[PDB]
């Protein structure tokens, strides 16, 4: 409902938006508190009371626009007076939305001028959003008054207020885990060292029964690389529960985990389509300080958020009125190639679309801070240097890789940028320097996002994402409009590219919050051998100057004992021994008798794929070149002249004649009988003997009737 | 084939030994990490460089596919004819020095103006006004006013009009049946030379203008094409007021605007029933020719005035200057002139640029670095040897025995060889270092 | 259109010189194996040598290279002698 009601009041552009917006700011204000009967204190009958209130000023504004229509479309006459008096009343006129939306009246055809003084878009006498917000509200005054609210009291009241009890239990839970986490990591730590003594003391008896072969005790790398030989290997090779609402309860309560990441997702949709210097610093803050908070950010983060909503809203809202001139229409006109204009610097236009994001983002914001207080968890060196102290060291922590996440994400936005490389440029749809440039500096991201990924370096990745968000805000919204002559609104590819990038440094942030994983990782792709890795590792080795690079950045990132060559002849080893695994793996889940031919179904269907593809393999360059080596086609010529003269003198007799209509008596098209009379002719033209004659009635026929009477 | 199999052989195995004594001459301790250091500036070329050779077709694409310039057209020429016969009425006038009242450029002032009266176009109701005025003034504001040139060609004729009486007798004869005959309007937009593409850019338009089968109209022209005085040729919906000027095709009209001259002044024109290629220049000028004989009829001379379409006094018009010698309005032209040219357009671009750039990666990766970067696993059998020694002893034994002008033991220490590289177990026991 | 490209033979020279690269180098390299990759690209149990390179990639990670350096040496052994290859990757037992 109030939802409903806030979509309305930011839709419309009058005092009377303004008041569904303070309402709707009163009413979810003070959240569920008022949906009690603490203290008896006429506390539910001043809710029904306010709701009431509400429904009465909903009211109010559906009559003054009924009434106001009329006085629109009639009335309008007493608008249109001189300055000053006229001008105030004009004025008036727009920020009460004082037009005609009924289309099928007349139009005032002696008061045109003053509709283009003051300028009122058609889309807001109109109500719409009004009559729904009403629906919504009416049937919730409806809910207000039902046996199950009741019940919803009883949820609310003297179980809200167990939320201290609650987050106790809830940090008792989270403790546990941390206990559960930390044993596993013993655990695991002890297997690690257990199989590297296993392996230690494997080695040392081999070359203990070896040593009557051992001749040569490496001194250098290189003899200990070359020192293969046969003493170490003489050893044998050793309606309930059910599954139909399970989807349902995981999405519910992943939802309810997660309504901070999904609050900072909607910040960075409202972002990047409210594109301007208003809407920047919601974004920015949360990336900055509330989404890397290492525990839970501050109730200061929740409130200052709130806040700063709410009155962007407002100032939004206000800049959605008339009276300043750019939401005129000669303004807007006027300025709308450059995205450097005030108007889209600041965030703010006529917006035809109805932005419905910030509305999302306010009551997610809001839902969130009823899930804290649901919960209970709503309530030296600074603050920044607490800040940091925390961050730094994790009093509550989870350990989870993420990196092929970031990597998926980053891949997908590296993808998009260089297929959608047409808007990062601009007739004159020609690859520009600055695309290369930021090619360049996508991949460096990309290398030294896995340098301090290898390293495990956290300040590292903390200082990268942050300049990382503050270099992606100002170059997104200030530079690239400037190069690309192209607003941020119509930016779409930019705009999904930078909320793939706002995703990626959500994931990062996580990353740092809960730090790197210190326990062994490995390749990140041949944890499981299966016809999907079969095929995504096939194709990535398949990808050229790929997998050196990653062979490269590891090598060079992490720490090893072995040089660059040896390392990348290992990494192939790696690679060859694994491919082979997985083909055996594969093999073995789908087995083929012995014995037994090949169904010949099978061969069919695996036989004319190939053979047809390489047959048009083989055939396609010359089918290319034949669709592409066509006849082409001229009209007749169109103007003729002649020209008699003595040599280096003027047109003795000059002639031009033209005109290709098939009407014209200078230049006409060969009749048909004409061409057959001049054809028979020609036919005609031979002796008896001499065929020379022969021969050249021959040519003479055939050079003719190549030529069509066209 | 033997010879070069050999001298192969002696090749890998020299590398092989000399690769062991250039580890020997440094060794690299056991157990202890390669230095950080030697990780870094060995790291950054390697990295630094295949980035860099990745993106250098690109780089060296944009460094080349830059953007031209053409300086503004030097001369401009009109001419007005009837089809097939002489130039009618025919102007040329030009000079780029910024001081010629004739080929002048747009002052700011009156570029300010039109955009103005373009912008106010619109009506309070009917969105497609909205969706014309913005596309007009899209149109207009990606031209600045170095890229807008007024021209304006005089009213009297250039020459004298050079017809036969007898050719004149045929124009007239022509025009006094049921043959159509066009009015040819022809205007010539003629660049100054650029030695970069070397061709003297000439953009030249035809507006073939169709004459009413209406004899009494055609009476009319008979009549003023004779010599008679007070019968004007009219010319309907003939030149337009607005021309863009491309870097190499026809005169392009500014559909938009045109489309706002249409249907958006209050004199709407009556568009309703035209043909498509003829709406398009509904909303052209109508010149007025008047023959003024003066003398005997050796000295027809034609003069033009023209008349715009709909309001004449419509702010969206730029007003035209009477002649300072004569009195008389000029013929105004405006022009939206580009300036940018392809200096290759990726070479006729149909895909084939990125399809030869991916083929190049793909054929010197698969063909360099996987070869030359990456030792195959039927490789290390050959290039991991821990001592070389006896087998370049073995080769350099051969060549001295070759060398010795004997060739008894030359075919069995090659045979010895063979067997060597054939059976590994032989070579893992013919290559143990030292002891 | 292009006639072809001022046809002197090269279109037909060009075609016939990309079929014989793309043939030899992507067809006789990727779909038939050589006779010294069957060595290496048939081998019935793998097993041992993933577990081999599994345990240097643990020691590696485990910030420990004194045995780093012996398995690989190990491995290089193990692909430069078939006959320990052959006894190295027989089957289960």
């Amino acid at each position: 409902t109030l939802m409903s009601t806030l979509a309305a009041g930011i839709a419309g552009t009058s005092l009377f938006a303004l008041g569904y917006i303070i309402f709707t700011l009163t009413m979810l204000w003070s959240g569920n508190n008022l949906y009690v009967m603490n203290s008896t204190l006429r506390s539910f009958e001043h809710t029904l009371k306010r709701w009431n209130a509400l429904l009465g000023y909903t009211l109010f504004t559906i009559t003054m626009k009924v009434c106001l229509q009329i006085f629109g479309c009639v009335f309008l006459s007493w608008f249109d007076q001189s300055g000053g008096w006229g001008k105030t009343l004009c004025i008036v006129r727009q920020l009460f939305s004082i037009t005609c939306v009924n289309n099928e009246c007349h139009v005032l055809k002696e008061l045109e001028d003053f509709s283009k003084a003051c300028a009122v878009e058609t889309k807001e006498g109109n109500i719409g959003f009004d009559v729904i917000a009403l629906s919504f509200l009416v049937f919730q005054i409806r809910i207000f008054h039902s046996w199950y609210f009741q019940h919803c009291m009883v949820e609310y009241r003297s179980e809200v207020i167990l939320a201290n009890r609650g987050a106790v239990l809830k940090n008792q839970l989270i403790e546990k885990e941390m206990k559960e986490q930390n044993e596993q990591q013993k655990a695991k730590f002890n297997d690690i060292r257990r199989r590297t003594e296993a392996i230690r003391e494997r080695y040392q008896k081999q070359i203990e029964r070896g040593a009557a072969e051992r001749d040569f005790e490496p001194v250098t790398y290189g003899h200990a690389k070359r020192a293969g030989d046969y003493y170490m290997f003489k050893y044998d090779p050793e309606q309930q529960k059910s599954s139909a609402t399970r989807l349902l309860n995981a999405v519910v309560n992943c939802i309810g985990a997660h309504t901070d990441i999904l609050c900072y997702f909607f910040a960075i949709m409202t972002q990047v389509m409210t594109g301007g210097l208003i809407t920047l610093p919601l974004p920015l803050m949360s990336l900055f300080w509330g989404n890397l908070s290492n525990p839970r950010p501050s109730k200061f983060f929740w409130v200052t958020m709130i806040t700063y909503t709410e009155c962007v809203i407002v100032i939004k809202f206000v800049c959605q009125f008339a009276f300043m001139p750019y939401n005129s229409i000669t303004w807007r006109t006027e300025h709308q190639m450059d995205p450097m204009s005030l108007d889209k610097l600041f965030g703010v236009s006529q917006r035809d679309s109805f932005a419905l994001w910030d509305i999302v983002l306010l009551f997610s914001l809001f839902f969130h801070r009823y899930m804290l207080r649901k919960l209970g968890l709503w309530k030296q060196s600074g603050p920044i240097g607490r800040f940091i102290h925390q961050l730094f060291h994790p009093k509550f922590r989870y350990i989870r890789d993420l990196y092929p996440i970031m990597f998926g994400i980053d891949v997908i936005c590296f993808l998009i940028m260089t297929f959608g490389y047409s808007a990062f440029g601009e007739k004159a749809s020609r690859i520009p320097v600055t695309l290369v440039v930021m090619l360049v500096g996508m991949t460096l991201a990309i290398i030294i996002d896995r340098a301090l990924y290898l390293r495990k370096s956290v300040v590292g990745k903390l200082i990268y994402q942050v300049l990382m968000i503050a270099f992606l805000h100002i170059w997104v919204f200030l530079v690239l409009p400037n190069m690309t002559r192209r607003s941020a609104i119509s930016n779409h590819v930019a705009q999904a590219l930078y909320v793939i990038k706002s995703c990626y440094f959500l994931v990062s942030a996580w990353q740092i919050r809960n730090g790197y994983p210190e326990l062994c990782i490995g390749n990140l792709l041949t944890h499981s051998y299966g016809m999907t890795n079969m095929i995504a590792f096939k194709v990535f080795m398949n990808i050229p100057f790929l997998f050196e690079l990653r062979t490269a950045i590891d090598w060079t990132w992490t720490d090893t004992s072995m040089p660059l060559f040896d390392f990348f002849n290992m990494e192939n080893f790696y690679a060859h021994i694994f491919n082979i695994k997985c083909a055996r793996q594969f093999e073995a889940a789908y087995p083929a008798p012995r014995g037994i031919p090949k169904g010949k179904l099978v061969k069919y269907m695996m036989g004319f794929p190939i053979i047809i593809g390489v047959v048009i393999f083989i055939f396609s360059p010359l089918l290319l070149w034949s669709l592409l080596n066509q006849i082409g086609t001229i009209s007749m010529p169109e103007k003729v002249t002649l020209r008699i003269s003595i040599e280096g003198y003027p047109p003795l007799y000059e002639m031009e004649a033209q005109g290709s209509n098939h009407d014209n008596a200078e230049l006409g098209m060969i009749k048909p009988d004409q061409l057959a009379s001049l054809n028979q002719a020609l036919t005609d033209s031979y002796t008896t003997r001499d065929t020379n004659s022969i021969l050249r009635s021959r040519m003479s026929v055939s050079y003719l009737k190549g030529y069509t009477y066209e | 084939f033997d010879f070069f199999n050999m001298e192969n052989f002696y090749a890998h195995i020299f590398n092989i030994k000399c690769a062991r004594q250039f580890e020997a001459a440094y060794p690299a301790p056991r157990g202890i990490p390669k230095g950080k250091l030697v990780k870094y500036m060995m790291g950054f070329p390697i990295i630094i460089g295949v980035v860099i050779f990745i993106f250098s077709p690109l780089l060296l694409w944009s460094l080349l596919n830059q953007i031209g310039t053409i300086s503004m057209p030097e001369k401009v020429t009109l001419r007005i004819s009837i089809e097939g016969y002489p130039p009618l009425y025919e102007m040329e006038a030009q000079g780029s020095n910024h001081d010629n009242a004739e080929l002048g450029m747009i002052k700011p002032d009156q570029l300010a103006s039109l955009n103005q009266a373009l912008t106010d176009s619109y009506t309070t109701r009917d969105t497609n006004s909205i969706l014309r005025s913005r596309m007009s003034v899209s149109y207009l504001k990606g031209y600045t006013y170095e890229d807008i040139l007024i021209v304006r060609f005089r009213p009297e004729s250039e020459i004298y009009w050079p017809i036969s009486q007898d050719s004149r007798n045929a124009m007239i004869d022509k025009l006094s049946r049921n043959t159509s005959v066009n009015f040819e309007v022809s205007l010539e937009f003629t660049r100054p030379y650029d030695p970069n593409e070397n061709a003297a850019l000439k953009h030249s338009k035809s507006w073939l203008v169709p004459i009413s089968l209406d004899m009494t109209i055609r009476a009319k022209i008979q009549s003023a094409l004779r010599g008679d005085p007070g019968h004007p040729i009219l010319i309907p919906q003939s030149i337009p007021a607005f021309i863009q000027v491309p870097n190499q095709g026809e005169l392009t009209l500014p559909t938009s605007i045109g489309n706002t001259i249409i249907n958006d002044g209050n004199p709407r024109i009556n568009t309703t029933g035209m043909e498509k290629s003829d709406e398009a220049r509904a909303w052209f000028d109508s010149l007025t020719l008047n023959l003024e004989q003066g003398k005997s009829q050796n000295e027809k001379m034609w003069i033009a005035t023209s008349e715009h379409p709909g309001d004449q006094n419509a702010k969206l018009w730029i007003k035209t200057a009477n002649t300072t010698y004569s009195g008389r309005p000029y013929l105004q032209v405006v022009g939206f002139i580009d300036r940018a040219f392809p200096s290759f357009l990726a070479k006729v671009f149909k895909g084939g640029v990125i399809a030869v750039y991916l083929s190049v990666i793909l054929v010197v990766g698969r063909g360099l670095v996987r070869g030359i970067f990456t030792t195959s696993p039927s490789t290390v059998m050959f290039t991991e040897l821990p001592n070389a020694d006896h087998l370049l002893k073995i080769c350099l034994d051969i060549y001295l025995v070759r060398e010795a002008k004997d060739f008894m033991l030359e075919q069995d220490l090659f045979a010895k060889l063979i067997f060597l590289f054939r059976s590994p177990a032989t070579l893992i026991e013919w290559t143990r270092m030292s002891k």
